[PDB]
Parts: structure tokens; sequence; C-alpha cells
């Protein structure tokens, strides 16, 4: 089968730039535990302005992850979470951009749970992930958890069950849970 | 053989709606699998006239040849109540079989 | 029904369980309507003195028909005439939320 | 604005996906066998709806043949949710109920919610695009509200319903998002006279077993009212128990008492837990009764109190059936300025389109100048702005028209007017005493193109939510120094927006 892996990140102020350095890193830890075969990885980092950091051509004419990730900037924006997502949907996953078809989907939705600004609501981008058919895992940063209201809107952009995608990134066993559900499949 | 049809995640304490599950199918092999998840609610309407396989035996069982669940009144009708004809080159031989139905006639 | 026939001389005159639960498998609380008949072949007869308005206790419920109000209905007191004829039961269960509405029987 | 800590209705992800039944699939036993047995697992999708899914199979290898199997139950459902509850056949341009049931099974914690009836233009609801229709509610653990909501099918076919329930200081939402048949009646032919010039100018080339009568009177000394129904059957003998339900306007509850005082009453019984219901968010009601009359009236009163403050209430709603039957059954509804309870819509032949959103665009605003007026002027919305004198004034219980003056054209749009010309503007019954207008008075008007009754050249105005309206004096109404500032500003509006007409 087929492993296409997309990650998202916040940039906006809310993130600073400690928790920012773990999400690129995290990412590039989690591309690189993720050596394994048939996976493939594209980035797009998001704000209220997007900017796609690499698509799947151009990694897989460019398998390091650590040349793909060093020269990301926070964008210091607003928080468009919900436009970032058909972002995801309808431009990664796009045939021209390196997207096979009948490959397992997976979006890392990498942010503090907090949508600002954002004139899309998700009851018509999460229904549209899940018509599309992508898993998607969310890992909350900082306070992503200290509010009541944040750690839901997590469970709102992870896929059911949220006990099961929903995690935080100082952690170090977000992978296993994954890159075991592949060991099989 | 044998077709069985579980949860193949044991570790859930409930499913909820939007979630994938692990379904796990045990069966005979090189088979093809027919498949439906049906609404429970259906059913508070309409349970009459579903599938089973006993449903499915007593069909077959219904479509037997053999007309009597014993004997017969003598060496032949032991075998034409059994859905058999016995001949022989002495001449001792099953009544004849006429009828693609069981006997009782009105039944 | 206790027992799935009706006996001629059960004093108790007959006792029903009600059971009705959501789908989803959760107990429902509420009130009943139950209506009984009778059938004769392809031939029924409704019974309108035995209806009773009756509640719906945490996904349980009892429901009594005492002997005597039984026996003030029939038409024929008692005959041979009324082997052969079997009863059906209409149950018309409204919710606390006044809204969904279930149709029920046990026939035959 | 009042709290910030609820999930916000753009982010509610409804429940979508109700199949009556599904996964018809076929798939094959390739797994390498143990004991005799290949084991397949097909991890697969939970669709959005919350019952006990029943799985049915059959397993055809041609080597030992078919076999059925055990059905598999895997049971669904979340803490919290809602199940709404329709019915199928129901009639385009007819007010109806519907009725939206939240469930609770949470052991010991009580909810307060703010869900909504989400805004459809198929459907006249109270819900206007902009002014949102949100109930606040609370529940007690371990049960569930019933929620009324009266709505008029304004198209035909496969309508879906959505409503959106939001919590507080806890996580989950969810949504309810459910179609269903609408239909056509086709009479349109209702005491006509017989040349009534209903016809164009460019084509060619029902309660039939009860007796209802519900009115809601007030009371004599927050607010309280009277419910009164009056009913009976029509046949040859009395009828068996007959059922009620009933619904509160929006924010209503019963006298607690004389509710107690009336069940005690001959012929009649309300259970004790419907009864002894709490005042937090009693709200829909069910009675039922031991048999209803042919021979006379028998009707029935009690009082109402208003739990919360809002302007505009939903009507109430009462239906009414005999035990064994709901699809003959009859519905009023009630409200007490409205006649037979009925929203407020504006109808043509088969159309109608829903007429219940904010009179005109808000006044008294501390900012009155020019530059927000020609603002809302020089939008390309304003098809038309015209300046009349409120010429002639048809008053009725449905709208109440008035007939406008057309001396210029001041900005055209979509509109062939001639000069010295009058018009037809109209204003709900709702919204007449608000306006304070009076005939002989000039006006100067603007509208939209969209805001346009009828087709031409038998048409009508309509005053909407963002339609704007001001009187205009005469010179001797004018010259008052406390009148200055107003006719300051028209004066200038006027020349700055003639001399420079619109800037584009
Ligand atoms: C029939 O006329 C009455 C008023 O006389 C009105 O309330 C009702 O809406 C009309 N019905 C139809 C179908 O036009
Ligand atoms: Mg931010």
């Amino acid at each position: 089968e087929d492993s296409d892996i997309a990650f998202l990140i916040d940039g906006s102020g809310s993130i600073i730039p400690h928790d920012f350095r773990r999400m690129k890193e995290f990412v590039s830890t989690v591309m690189e535990q993720l050596k394994k075969s048939k996976t493939l990885f594209s980035l797009m980092q998001y704000s209220e302005e997007f900017r796609i950091h690499f698509t799947f051509k151009e990694f897989q004419n460019n398998p390091n992850p650590r040349s793909l990730v060093k020269p990301i900037t926070q964008l210091l924006g607003r928080t468009h979470t919900a436009t970032g997502i058909r972002k995801v949907v309808r431009e990664l996953f796009n045939i021209t951009n390196g997207a096979r078809k009948n490959a397992f989907k997976i979006l890392v939705v990498i942010t503090d749970g907090e949508k600002f600004g954002d004139p899309l609501g998700y009851e018509d981008v999460i229904p549209e992930a899940d018509r599309e058919g992508v898993i998607r895992y969310v890992i909350g940063v900082g306070d992503a958890f200290r509010s009541e209201k944040s750690r839901q809107e997590l469970n709102t952009i992870a896929s059911k069950p949220p006990r099961d995608h929903v995690f935080q990134v100082n952690n170090f066993e977000a992978l296993k849970t994954i890159q075991n559900q592949l060991r099989e499949k | 053989g044998s077709l069985v049809v579980k949860s193949g995640q044991s570790e859930d304490r409930q499913p909820v709606p939007g979630q994938q599950m692990t379904l796990k199918i045990e069966g005979d092999h090189g088979a093809r699998v027919v498949l439906v998840a049906v609404d429970k609610g259906v059913f508070v309407l309409n349970k009459k006239n579903k599938l089973t396989q006993s449903k499915i035996w007593d069909v077959v069982e219904k479509a037997d040849i053999g007309c009597t669940p014993g004997s017969g009144k003598d060496y032949a009708g032991v075998f034409s109540d059994a859905g058999l004809t016995f001949t022989s080159s002495s001449g001792q031989q099953t009544a004849q079989r006429a009828e693609l139905q069981c006997p009782q006639p009105a039944a | 029904p206790t027992e799935k026939f009706y006996y001629i001389y059960n004093e108790k005159g007959l006792e029903v369980t009600i059971t009705a639960r959501f789908l989803y498998g959760k107990k429902v609380e509420g009130t009943a309507f139950v209506i009984f008949g009778i059938q004769d072949g392809e031939q029924r007869i409704s019974l309108p003195e035995s209806l009773k308005r009756i509640p719906i206790e945490d996904g349980s419920g009892e429901v009594v028909l005492s002997r005597k109000v039984l026996l003030d209905g029939v038409q024929n007191p008692r005959a041979e005439d009324l082997v052969g004829k079997s009863l059906y039961v209409s149950a018309t269960v409204i919710l606390h939320s006044g809204s969904d509405m279930v149709q029920a029987e046990r026939s035959g | 604005n009042l709290d910030e800590d609820i999930i916000a209705e753009e982010n509610i992800v409804s429940r979508s996906e109700f199949p009556e039944s599904w996964l018809w699939n076929v798939e094959d036993l390739k797994e390498p066998p143990k004991n005799g047995i290949s084991t397949k697992l097909m991890n697969i999708f939970l669709k959005d709806s919350i019952t006990t899914w029943e799985i049915l199979a059959v397993s055809m290898s041609d080597k030992k043949g078919i076999c059925v199997a055990d059905p598999f139950e895997v049971t669904v459902m979340q803490d919290f949710f809602i199940d709404l509850r329709l019915p199928y056949s129901v009639v385009r341009n007819e007010q109806v109920e519907i009725r939206a049931v939240l469930y609770n099974y949470r052991q010991n914690q009580e909810l307060k919610v703010r869900v909504e009836l989400l805004h459809n233009p198929a459907f006249c609801s109270l819900a206007t695009t902009k002014r949102r229709h949100q109930q606040t509610v609370t529940i007690p653990p371990k049960s569930s509200l019933s929620v009324p909501y009266v709505i008029v099918p304004l198209k035909t076919g496969l309508q879906e319903v959505e409503v959106k329930a939001a919590v507080y200081h806890h996580f989950i939402s969810d949504g309810v998002r459910k179609s269903l048949k609408v239909v056509p009646e086709g009479i349109r032919m209702n005491k006509t006279v017989a040349v009534r010039t209903l016809d164009p100018e460019r084509l060619g080339r029902t309660c039939n077993k009860f007796d209802l009568k519900v009115t809601i009177k007030p009371a004599p000394e927050k607010n309280t009212m009277i419910l009164e129904i009056c009913t009976r059957y029509r046949g040859d003998q009395d009828a068996t128990m007959s059922i009620l339900d009933i619904s509160m306007m929006t924010g209503f509850a019963p006298d607690t008492d004389d509710l107690k005082q009336l069940a005690n009453g001959v012929d009649r019984y309300i259970s004790k837990y419907e009864l002894d219901k709490a005042f937090s968010d009693r709200n829909t009601l069910i009675i039922y009764l031991d048999k209803v009359s042919h021979s006379e009236d028998d009707c029935l009163a009690f009082k109402v109190h208003q739990y919360f403050n809002v302007e505009l209430i939903q009507p109430g709603a009462v239906k009414v059936y005999a035990y064994y039957n709901l699809e003959e059954s009859c519905t009023r509804f009630y409200h007490p300025e409205k006649e037979d309870g009925k929203l407020n819509k504006l109808c043509r032949d088969e159309l109608c389109r829903c007429a219940e959103e904010n009179c005109f665009i808000q006044k008294s605003d501390d900012k009155v100048t020019l530059e927000e007026r020609l603002d809302k002027a020089c939008e390309p919305g304003v098809d038309y702005v015209y300046k009349t004198r409120l010429v002639k004034v048809q008053l009725s219980n449905d709208f109440d028209e008035y007939i406008m003056a057309i001396e210029q054209t001041i900005k055209s749009g979509s509109d062939e007017v001639q000069v010295g010309q009058q018009r037809t503007f109209i204003s709900p019954i709702k919204c007449r005493e608000a306006l304070k207008l009076e005939e002989k008075k000039h006006y100067l008007m603007w509208g939209l193109s969209s805001d346009f009754w009828g087709e031409k050249p038998n048409l009508s105005y309509i005053i909407g939510k963002d339609t704007w309206v001001e009187h205009w004096p005469e010179e001797d109404e004018c010259q008052d120094e406390e009148n200055q500032k107003q006719c300051q500003d028209l004066g200038a509006f006027t020349e700055s927006m003639v001399v420079f007409g619109c800037p584009n």
C-alpha cells in the first residue's frame, strides 16, 4: 500500500518560538523515525496566509527531511485553521503534486487549538476530509490543553476517536500508534 | 465449515459515530462473502421473511425425495418410502414412482 | 403475556410485561396504550372495553387484566365456538418527549 | 456577546449520514488459514447514526457451499446527542411543527445547552440570515428534553433540516441534518370571483375527525396568559381516548398548581412526572383524555408564565388525535396577535416568501451623518432610491399597505419608472405601529432590486430588514430651528448625491 503523510503546522503568533521549534523538530523526527517504505511527506504552514513548504513531488525528489524543514519560518499571522484544511485536501492530496490514488492518506494537524479569523467553518471542511478519507492526527501544543474549548477544538479537528489521535508534541510516543497501524497494513 | 463476524478491536468501550472499527471475519477458504449492515430500526417495522441458515436447510429438507420417516409395508416400500427403487432379475421390484410430490393427495 | 396462550380458568386473568427500549441500547421512560382483540381465521373482532392507559417505569412495566373485567366483555358467555379464536394486542407508547410514537403488536 | 464560552455553530460538525441500510459489501477470504480458518479484518467507518448496527453475512465457497452467519452487533452512541423526529408527507406552503429531542445519558452531570434551529431559505422559520434563533436550556442527567419548532416548507421535495446544539463549560456538540419529502397541494380555488385579474400578462403563445378551537387569552392580575382549547368529535357515537400534544411559546410554562387542579379533573389524567417536572425547562406537555364527545364543546384553560424575556415568541402548538390514529390528526398553532398563530409570509399564485425579519434597517443610532447615510446609499445593492409622499393606505390583518407617490426618479435601477407614478409598498402587520407613519407626508426611501414584489407591470414593493425609509416634511415644516439638523443633512445628501451622482 501507499503511505501519503501530510503535515500542517500552525504559525500564528500564539505559537511561541519554542513551541514552533518543537514542532519543526518533532516533524523531522516523525519523518526520520518513520523511515520506512512507501511513505510520502508534504508540508504546509498555516496562519492567516498559507505557504506549502514542500510538496510530495518535491519530497520524492528530496528525501532528506532536515533539508526540507530547516528553511521554515513563523508567519505570525491570524489562525485560519479551517481554511488551511481545504488547502490540504484540495492541493496536497492532488495528483498534480504527487498524490497517488488508493493510498493511506494522513493529515498531521499541529496547532494549539485556537482558530481565529477564519471565514470557513468545520462543518464543510471536516466532512470533506472524511468524504475524501484522510485519517487526521492532531498534535496540540504549549497550552493547547490548558483551556477546555481548545482541547475540544482538537477533538473537533481529530477524527474519531480523539483519544487515539489527539496527542501532545513533547510526548515521544505519538508515532508508535501510527508507526504500528501500518506494520500489517 | 464456519463463518464468524465479531469485532477485531475488543479494546473499545463503545463505538462512536464516525469512527473506524476493525471487524474480524472468520471463514471458509476462498469464499466470497456477502455483507449487510441494517439499522435495527427497520426490524421494529418488519422482521418477517428474514434469512437464516436454518431456513435454508428447511428448504433443502423440504425438497427431500423420501416421503416416510421409517420403514414400509414390505421390502419394496422401505425403498420407495426412502426415495429408492429396487429391481432384481427375479421380478421383485419397488412400486412405480409416478409423482414428483409426496403421496398425500390434497395435502 | 406470561404464557403464550390464554388459559380459560386462570383466575389472575392475564398479566403482561411491557419491554420498551431504544435502538442504541438504553431503556425508555414513558406511558402506554394497550388494546386487545380477537381473530377468527380472517375475521377479527376488536375488544373495546379492555383498553388500559398505563405508565412505563425505567424500561419496565407490568399490566394486569383482572378476570372480573375480562368476563364482562364476552358476547356468548361460554361455548365451544370460542375455541379456535386467537388474541392480538396493539400497543401505542408515547415518550415523555411527547414526540416519538411506536405501534406494537403481539398476535396469535 | 454576553458569554464567550460555547462552540461556534460555524464549527459544529453535524450528524450527516443516516442510511436505513448499507454495507452491501462483498469481500474475499484470501488469508492464510489457521485451524482451517482464514480470518478477515475490514477496518471501516461508523455512520453518523446512533443505533445498534446489525450485521448479516453469507459465505459462498464453491467447495463447502453457502453459510449464513450469527448476526453481529455493534453498539454505537455518545454521552449526549440529539435525534430529530419529523413527519414524512408534509405539504409545501403549510406551517407545520417538528420536535427535537436531545438526550443526556451522563449519570450525574446536568447540562446547559444553547441550541439553534439553523436558517434555511427553503423554510419560513424564525431564523433569518443574520438574526439567529438560539434557545438556552438545561438538562437533568439521565434525561432528555423535547423542543418544538414550527416552520413553513417553502419549496418541494427532499428538504434537509439542521439543528446544532452546543454546551457550556463542557466538551461536545452535535448536529442533526435530516431530509424528508415536501409536496404541493394545487387547489388555489378559494372563493374566487369570476374575473379577479389573477391572470398574468405574458403567459400564453384538515381536521376531518376533530373540531378544535384554540385561543390564547390574557390574565387580570413575569407575564402570564390564558390558554383556551375547545374540542369535539364528528361522528355517530362518542370516540375513544384522544391525546393532546401541547408545546410552549418560546420560553413558556404552565401554572404548576392549576395543572395539578386540572389533572384530578374528570375524564383526564397526566402522570406525576410530566406533572411534577421542573420549572427550569418544562416546555412540552402531553395530556391524555379518557374519551371525547361528538355532541358539544368541552373546553379547558390554564395559565402560562414567561421564564425568559425575548421580544419574539414561537407560536405554541396543539396537536390532537385519537389514541389509535396519529395520521388523521388536527394541528393548530396559537399566538395572541397572530390569528390562528401563523407566521407572517408573503404569497402569490403558488409562491411564498418569509416576511419575519427586522422591519427596516435599525434606526436611532448615534451616527446619522451624511458619511454613513451615503455609504448605505453608495452600496451597489441599492437598486432604487425614491422620494415620495404617503398618498393612500390599505390596512389589513395580513399586511399594511402604503401607497407611495413617486414624483422624481433619484436613482432608478433595474426599474422602469415614469414621472408622477403611484406604486405599492408593503409593511407587515407586526411592524405597522413601530414605523410611526402618517399619510400626506413625503418620504425619501430606498431598497434593492431583490426587494420588488411581483413582475411587470403588476408589481409591488416590500420593506425588509435592510430597507431604509425616512419621512420628508414640507418647506413650511423644516424652517424650525429645532428641525435644522435633519433638513440640513437632507439638503446636502440630495445635492452631493445629485451633482456627483453615484461615484460608480
Ligand atoms: C382559504 O381562505 C382563508 C381565508 O378565508 C385563508 O385563511 C386560507 O389560507 C385559504 N386557503 C388557501 C388554500 O388558499
Ligand atoms: Mg494564533
